[PDB]
């Protein structure tokens, strides 16, 4: 009976941990995916400043 | 006062046990209220063996055990449901799921102490306790698993008391689940160690008898149980009624069990139920394989010991003569190294609806056929570890099954030793 309690508790434990790791790994991946997207959009915004600066010089 | 304490565990155990108390309650003149209404003082001479005396009321010394309430709720509302002491109903709610491990290790462990408390209270009120009898099946979880757990606990607390069982062996012909060979194999080893007598009631035999002999196209568990209650009545006749024999459980076992592990009996009954049978017919029937409830051919083995009780009014010079004729007919099927190993007894009181009957108790080595059958079904699944997860999930290990398998094969080889000797 002790072995039965230990196996059930170890199954509960490993599931709780497996899930906690999946949900954190997924959070980080999604946050990184969105951060890279915006970083590309900010880079375009900077490129737009250079274009508007390049116009001013020609004047 | 030579009291016996009755225990019935699980669905099968409680349903045959209930019928057993219905039958003998009628034989002793006890009505569904526990009040005596008979016409003979012989009914009351040994009433204390199975009944406690309360308002001139007689209460079965019976303990009803299960891990689910269903079957015992049905007993409490049954015909004789009210005679049982309410405090002797000890049941849980979770069930055993036809799982020996649930009955023996987990669910049953949580309930066993409560059962032993009632057993103790009943044993305490015994002037001189003969021993215990248990009704149960071996193919389920509660009767098989918790029943054998109870037997182990009872032997620890009452090591010098006789423990006899009426054990229903599983058969694929009459089966509820495929794990029955697992539960039966695990239980048999428990019985090998901790019982003095085990009556092997094979559901295959009970079915064949209902179908081929009694012409019942579709037997029910109720039909099988009429055969068991009738056999149990006969097996306990010498303990319950005055007559030739006044032996207690220990003396009865001494003369029937030559080796401690070979205590598994093949019971029989005749007539199998208006023309009252002649003594030659009673005698020939109770030795016929078709009247035996173990589904073993006695001609494939040899009798170590035989006991037979005849009930009713009859000439016993005629019985002695017929018992000689049937022994001559089966002369090569009795061991020659236990002199006078076929004994006969009489009781004047017949059972209800019969002018005379006979009950057969054989200690034959042919019973190994039953254990080999169970062992073959066990191995067929265990080779592939099929359905084992139901048991490992309750903490059991593969090794425990391997050991039960080997213990079964050792039991079978021990029978083959004395069948050749
Ligand atoms: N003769 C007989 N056998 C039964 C009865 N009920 C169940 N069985 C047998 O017992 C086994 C199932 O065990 P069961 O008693 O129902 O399980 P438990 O309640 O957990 O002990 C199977 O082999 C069935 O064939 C019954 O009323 N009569
Ligand atoms: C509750 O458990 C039992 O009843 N156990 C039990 N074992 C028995 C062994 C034999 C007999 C006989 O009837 C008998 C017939 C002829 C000669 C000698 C004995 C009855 C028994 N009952
Ligand atoms: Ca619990
Ligand atoms: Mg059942
Ligand atoms: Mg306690």
């Amino acid at each position: 009976i002790q072995k039965a309690i230990e196996e059930n508790n170890n199954f509960i434990k490993m599931a709780k941990e497996k899930l906690a790791q999946k949900m954190e790994s997924n959070k980080e991946n999604r946050e990184a995916h969105l951060a890279a997207m915006l970083e590309r959009l900010q880079e375009k915004d900077k490129h737009a400043e250079e274009v508007r600066k390049n116009k001013e010089l020609k004047e | 006062m030579r009291e016996i304490v009755h225990i019935q565990a699980g669905q099968c155990g409680n349903q045959i046990g209930a019928k057993f108390w219905e039958v003998i309650s009628d034989e002793h003149g006890i009505d569904p209220t526990g009040s005596y209404h008979g016409d003979s003082d012989l009914q009351l001479e040994r009433i204390n063996v199975y009944y406690n005396e309360a308002g001139n009321k007689y209460v079965p010394r019976a303990i009803l055990v299960d891990l689910e309430p269903g079957t015992m709720d049905s007993v409490r509302s049954g015909p004789f449901g009210q005679i049982f002491r309410p405090d002797n109903f000890v049941f849980g709610q979770s069930g055993a799921g036809n799982n020996w491990a649930k009955g023996h290790y987990t669910e049953g462990a949580e309930l066993v102490d409560s059962v032993l408390d009632v057993v103790r209270k009943e044993s305490e009120s015994c002037d001189c306790l003969q021993g215990f009898q248990l009704t149960h099946s071996l193919g389920g979880g509660t009767g098989s698993g918790m029943g054998t757990l109870l037997i182990s606990k009872i032997r620890e607390e009452y090591p010098d008391r006789i423990m006899n069982t009426f054990s229903v062996m599983p058969s694929p012909k009459v089966s509820d689940t495929v794990v029955e060979p697992y539960n039966a194999t695990l239980s048999v080893h428990q019985l090998v160690e901790n019982t003095d007598e085990t009556y092997c009631i094979d559901n295959e035999a009970l079915y064949d008898i209902c179908f081929r002999t009694l012409k019942l196209t579709t037997p029910t568990y109720g039909d099988l149980n009429h055969l068991v209650s009738a056999t149990m009545s006969g097996v306990t006749t010498c303990l319950r009624f005055p007559g030739q024999l006044n032996a207690d459980l220990r003396k009865l076992a001494v003369n029937m069990v030559p080796f401690p592990r070979l205590h598994f009996f093949m019971p029989g009954f005749a007539p199998l139920t208006y023309r009252a049978l002649t003594v030659p017919e009673l005698t020939q029937q109770m030795f016929d394989s078709k009247n035996m409830m173990a589904a073993c051919d006695p001609r494939h083995g040899r009798y170590l010991t035989v006991a037979a009780i005849f009930r009713g009014r009859m000439s016993m010079k005629e019985v002695d003569e017929q018992m000689l004729n049937v022994q001559n007919k089966n002369s090569s099927y009795f061991v020659e190294w236990i002199p006078n190993n076929v004994k006969t007894a009489v009781c004047d009181i017949p059972p209800r609806g019969l002018k005379m009957s006979a009950t057969f108790i054989g200690n034959s080595t042919a019973i190994q056929e039953l254990f080999k059958r169970i062992s073959e079904q066990f191995t067929a699944m265990f080779r592939r570890k099929a359905f084992l997860h139901w048991y490992t999930g309750e903490g059991m290990d593969e090794m425990e099954f391997t050991e039960a398998e080997s213990n079964m094969n050792d039991l079978v080889s021990e029978y083959q030793q004395y069948q050749d000797a």
